[PDB]
């Protein structure tokens, strides 16, 4: 077909299709697992982590991130405020353009957390 | 028996404009202009009034076919100024000249009348 | 019997003139009577050119059968013989 | 009257290749000897390994030979053409190809030509 | 005007059920067609399936 | 400061950045479809010439959008490869193909016997042919870019 679409993109032949969308969602997946806080193991093995991370230090909330293995293409955000605090987890989505998180569209890794902290200082 | 008309050469059919352009991108700022139902008449006072003009730097015509009532011209000017505006400044001086050269013959000719 | 075996085939490999015009024709008349074609066409609607196309890319499915004097034939595939 | 002209491929590769100037080729002795050896051997008129189909191949192909040994010779190459390696490389495959391209194709009627 | 005929389809002596499941075996055959695979010339494109 | 050899990231272009390396430094020529795919969108290739005393490093580059953040890198470009596709200008200097291939050179590698399209034939590039059987032609043909190359080089006046 002359036109190709992928959701709203809008593409004009494979190649640009290619180009223009796998390339970029695999170079943001790649600085997703290059990110300081990211984990590919299994779910429950990062809840433990995090978990266990959460008690030994009590005084900061920490966030990591994980694969989406139900839906590929996706990320999981788990962080706990404290260790008396659910593990709370949210989706992320590989677009070319960045991360989206909360309807919020993230350029870089760096960008994706400032913004998921200040989501967090917001609705507290 | 297979010999065109004769007003061929100088009616116009509807669905054909009188004047295409197409660019030429084989080099900077350069047309291509098709001429229909024009000959030497046109294009020769055309090309030698263009070749005397600093801000043109190519300019040619050629006639492809005898048997057809059609010339192409290729035009090329400087990178201040857009080729169609060099076109455009050449008729309007031919005009000028042309008038002025009426007006000249006339006042001999009731001079000499 | 009368046919010879892929390894002792002495032939030229290369596709002459001759058979390179009939495969040609040949194809582009399949091509014209509505035969699925195996490349991908831009914007080319000529049989012939898409059969030069087809030819271009050794993806003509065709076999040249190459009869010797005494009977015997060579079976090419005309994507294996060599095309200029 | 001989097949493949071998001054016009000499006189191409020296113009692709830029063999002008008074530098120094890296071609040694070897190269050139092994290479015109072998591409005596390559000009296939006739397929099989029968000795007798090996015969007629050498028998076709004497005065050919003959000229590429004349013009191929390592002072020749060395001093007269100042050839390089990738300019010995491209002689040897042109000389190849062209041969395998000035053969008669089957099918040819040649009584009536 | 499909069915122009006047022929008495009382149940009693007309089987109306057997007339009728006739009638949607020929509508699902009507319904029956045919497909076939898709040809692609890319590079990177290959006939395969999603596990494969 | 060295120069930059820009490729097209399309997939069906005869020199990608898995094979640039052998056919325009040691001018063997690989098939790219067959060849896997490079991580590394730079490489730095060596250039021997006969107008020049030392061999010249080139950076090649296959995306400049992550490359190309200032103005002075377009100074170094000296050649442009191109699938005679339009999207490869979106982001470039000059997004009009025209301009951009009278201001810099244009190569369009195809293989002999295969039809250009139209808009190479439309566009001020070079056509380079590389048989499909014969591999002895791929330093001609590689002879023949570097010519236009250094050309462009020694009239850049560049130091080296």
């Amino acid at each position: 077909g002359r036109v190709l679409l992928v959701g709203k993109y809008r593409y004009h032949d494979l190649d640009e299709l290619l180009v223009e969308y796998v390339n970029n969602v695999a170079n943001k997946v790649e600085l997703m697992v290059s990110h300081d806080k990211f984990m590919s193991d299994s779910l429950d093995y990062v809840k433990e982590w995090l978990e266990r991370y959460s008690k030994a230090n009590g005084n900061r909330s920490h966030y990591i991130f994980t694969f989406n293995r139900k839906a590929p293409g996706w990320f999981f955000l788990l962080f706990k405020l404290n260790p008396t605090s659910e593990i709370k987890i949210w989706n992320v989505k590989a677009l070319p353009d960045g991360y989206l998180l909360a309807n919020n569209v993230y350029p870089d890794t760096n960008s994706l957390c400032n913004g998921f902290k200040t989501l967090m200082s917001s609705r507290r | 028996m297979n010999a065109p008309d004769r007003f061929e050469l100088f009616i116009l059919p509807d669905d054909v404009p009188k004047l295409k352009i197409t660019p030429d991108s084989r080099v900077p700022n350069c047309i291509i202009i098709k001429f229909e139902r024009e000959d030497h008449t046109l294009a020769n006072l055309l090309r030698e009034e263009l070749a005397l003009y600093p801000d043109v730097t190519f300019v040619a015509y050629k006639v492809e076919h005898p048997l057809f009532a059609n010339f192409v011209m290729r035009l090329q000017t400087e990178e201040g100024t857009r080729p169609k505006q060099a076109l455009e400044r050449a008729c309007a001086s031919i005009i000028n000249k042309l008038k002025t050269l009426d007006h000249k013959f006339n006042e001999e000719w009731n001079i000499k009348n | 019997e009368l046919a010879i075996l892929k390894e002792e085939r002495t032939t030229t490999p290369y596709l002459t003139k001759y058979e390179r015009a009939r495969i040609l024709g040949t194809r582009a008349l399949q091509i014209s009577m509505n035969a699925p074609v195996l490349v991908d066409i831009e914007g080319e609607t000529d049989p012939l050119q898409i059969a030069m196309k087809e030819l271009s890319q050794r993806k003509i499915p065709l076999v040249i059968r190459r009869y010797l004097p005494d009977g015997s034939y060579e079976d090419w595939g005309c994507d294996e013989l060599i095309v200029d | 009257p001989l097949p493949v002209n071998l001054r016009r491929i000499i006189q191409n590769a020296q113009q692709i290749f830029h063999l002008d100037r008074a530098k120094a080729s890296d071609l040694t002795i070897p190269e050139i000897i092994h290479g015109v050896r072998d591409l005596c051997k390559k000009l296939f008129v006739l397929r099989g390994e029968n000795e007798l189909i090996k015969e007629a191949q050498q028998n076709a192909t004497s005065l050919f030979q003959c000229l590429v040994r004349a013009r191929l010779a390592t002072r020749r190459i060395l001093e007269e053409f100042r050839l390089n390696r990738d300019a010995f490389e491209w002689v040897l495959g042109t000389i190849e190809a062209q041969f395998q391209r000035s053969l008669v194709h089957p099918g040819e009627m040649v009584g009536v030509i | 005007q499909v069915a122009g005929l006047n022929v008495n389809r009382n149940p009693k002596f007309w089987d109306i059920e057997s007339e009728n499941r006739d009638r949607q075996e020929e509508i699902d055959k009507q319904r029956e067609e045919s497909r076939e695979s898709r040809v692609i010339k890319h590079p990177f494109f290959h006939n395969m399936k999603s596990k494969e | 400061k060295e120069p930059i050899i820009v490729l097209s990231p399309a997939a069906s272009s005869l020199v990608r950045m898995s094979n640039v390396k052998e056919f325009l430094q040691e001018g063997k020529f690989l098939d790219p479809s067959k060849e896997p795919a490079s991580s590394s969108n730079l490489l730095a290739i060596q250039r021997k010439s006969s107008r020049f005393k030392t061999p010249i490093k080139l950076l090649v580059v296959d995306n400049v959008e992550k490359l190309f953040t200032k103005s002075e890198y377009w100074d170094r470009v000296v050649a442009i490869v191109t699938t005679g596709k339009d999207w490869q200008f979106k982001n470039y200097k000059y997004k009009d193909p025209q301009i951009l291939f009278q201001k810099f050179n244009g190569f369009y590698f195809k293989y002999k016997g295969d039809a250009v399209p139209a808009s190479v034939k439309s566009w001020n590039v070079k056509v380079l042919d590389i048989d499909r059987v014969e591999r002895f032609s791929d330093r001609q043909v590689v002879e023949q870019f570097w010519d236009t190359v250094e050309n462009t080089l020694v009239a850049k006046r560049y130091k080296s």
